[PDB]
């Protein structure tokens, strides 16, 4: 067996109106000994459930076995260590991981929007940048709206460290060149711990 | 996103002198009932 | 053990000036049993060695064995089968590995490069943009230059995929406020199999 | 990157009847002797 564990989506740990989950991904664990106690601990002390939510997958020629621990917001941004257990008799010793964000002290981000380049409207499809810069931690979400509402048409950059010790990103929106000139108003929508309400926009506009 | 839930949700994150348990209970009530969610701050 | 095989670089692959490799990383290989007798071929045919150089490392636990088979540019740019094979009597069986690049009809990328924003020159350190876009396969290779020297102070996002089915990056610089200021002119100088000698560039200037 | 060298092997390389061999040569002479890297082209 072997156990994995992931963190809460940063959209998700960020705003209230959703729900953060630690999921503890073990695959493996054998049949004759499917008997994974799973074991969640938060700082120093165990949750019992606190909502912990195992649900069994019968898969390859093996188990795939996953348990969901949810997380108070306040908790993870005040980074607790979420720590994952996973006991077993075939296992010979509790399979130990522990979680937390970064640690290092917030850095706000820097968003400014980029227009499409001028010999790219020799293009009939254009390219909208956002340049989201000099953030930690590396948690965060950027999403892009077309006048006031969602556009789907987007493609984010993985945040990359900078030479500074920080975060970047690029964010880019394939719009028409028709729908550029037309001077409709565009939008990146950045999402990061240090932000004024955990949120923030900047507007792109002909 | 949607509300001043997550306004008010914000400054009672950042209580400098909100204690612990004093801003988890204003936090959780704030999920429970928006609505209420406007009721924010002791210290 | 366990046998993974590496790529050349893409700019080693471009250059004629460079040489490619394409490097055999296995990692245990044991004690008792280190007689790991590396397999190469190259589309069907063994190319015994073929230049093939095996350095013995002694590490971990363990022993990290590695075998690097250098290719010719045209081979590979023309995707040939690299076929990594590792042999011993601890391994029941000889454990095979193919690479070969993409495979899929190149696309040319398309450069564009993007100023500091405005409300970024509120700032006294600037960012310098290349948007490279509609490329494939995701093998390139961007730098930047300064006037016409190299500039060390760059950071590139890994390709990522577009909605075209093509993949971009952006290539960003940093530069001092003052820098920009003065009309100091900057460049950025793609290498991609499907530009017009394996080499572009475009400029940046006030 | 420098010279025509490569300028020389980009052709070489995309010369579309230039069969196999007849390529490979040209582009292996062409790493051999930069000096001589202008030589290039049979078909
Ligand atoms: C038997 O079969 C099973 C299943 O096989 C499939 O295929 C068969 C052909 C078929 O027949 C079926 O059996 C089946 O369909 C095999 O299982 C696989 O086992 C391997 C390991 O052996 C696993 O690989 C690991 O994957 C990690 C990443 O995992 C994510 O991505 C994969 C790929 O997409 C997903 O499959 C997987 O589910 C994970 O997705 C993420 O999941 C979480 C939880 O659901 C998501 O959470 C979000 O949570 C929030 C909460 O608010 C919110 O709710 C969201 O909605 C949720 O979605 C999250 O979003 C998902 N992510 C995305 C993008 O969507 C790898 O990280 C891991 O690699 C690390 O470890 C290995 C081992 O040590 C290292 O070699 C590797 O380098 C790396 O190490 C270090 O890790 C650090 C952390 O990543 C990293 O920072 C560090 O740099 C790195 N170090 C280095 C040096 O690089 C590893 O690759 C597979 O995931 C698993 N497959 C499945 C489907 O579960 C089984 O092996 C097999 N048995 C055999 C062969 O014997
Ligand atoms: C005993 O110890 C040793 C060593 O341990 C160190 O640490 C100890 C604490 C210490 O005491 C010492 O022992 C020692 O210091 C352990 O070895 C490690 O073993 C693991 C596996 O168990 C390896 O992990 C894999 O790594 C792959 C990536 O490898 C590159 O990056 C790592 C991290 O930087 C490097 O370490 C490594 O050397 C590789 O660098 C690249 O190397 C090549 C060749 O040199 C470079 O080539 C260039 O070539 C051109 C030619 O022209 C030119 O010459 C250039 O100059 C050259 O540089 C290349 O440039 C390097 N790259 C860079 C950026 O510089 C991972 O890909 C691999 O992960 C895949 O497989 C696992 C297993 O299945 C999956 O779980 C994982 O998901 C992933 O799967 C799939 O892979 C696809 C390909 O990547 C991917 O596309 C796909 O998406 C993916 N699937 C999914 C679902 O995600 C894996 O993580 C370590 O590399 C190795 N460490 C070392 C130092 O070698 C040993 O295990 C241990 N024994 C034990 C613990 O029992």
């Amino acid at each position: 067996p072997s156990v994995f564990l992931f963190p809460p989506k940063p959209k998700d740990t960020l705003m209230i109106s959703r729900t953060p989950e630690v999921t503890c991904v073990v695959v493996d664990v054998s049949h004759e000994d499917p008997q994974v106690k799973f074991n969640w601990y938060v700082d120093g002390v165990q949750v019992h459930n606190a909502k912990t939510k195992p649900r069994e997958q019968q898969y390859n020629s093996t188990y795939r076995v996953v348990s969901v621990l949810t997380v108070l917001h306040q908790n993870w941004l005040d980074g607790k260590e979420y720590k994952c257990k996973v006991s077993n008799k075939a296992l010979p010793a509790p399979i130990e991981k522990t979680i937390s964000k970064a640690k290092g002290q917030p850095r706000e981000p820097q968003v400014y929007t980029l227009p499409p380049s001028r010999e790219e409207m020799t293009k009939n499809q254009v390219s909208l940048t956002c340049l989201v810069k000099g953030f930690y931690p590396s948690d965060i979400a950027v999403e892009w709206e077309s006048n006031g509402q969602p556009e789907n048409n987007y493609k984010t950059t993985p945040p990359v460290l900078d030479s500074d010790g920080s975060f970047f990103l690029y964010s880019k929106l394939t719009v028409d060149k028709s729908r550029w000139q037309q001077g409709n108003v565009f939008s990146c929508s950045v999402m990061h711990e240090a932000l004024h309400n955990h949120y923030t926009q900047k507007s792109l506009s002909l | 996103f949607n509300k001043e839930q997550q306004n008010a949700f914000y400054e009672i994150l950042h209580l400098p002198n909100l204690n612990e348990e004093q801003r988890n209970g204003f936090i959780q009530s704030l999920k429970d009932d928006p609505s209420q969610s406007a009721n924010l701050l002791a210290e």
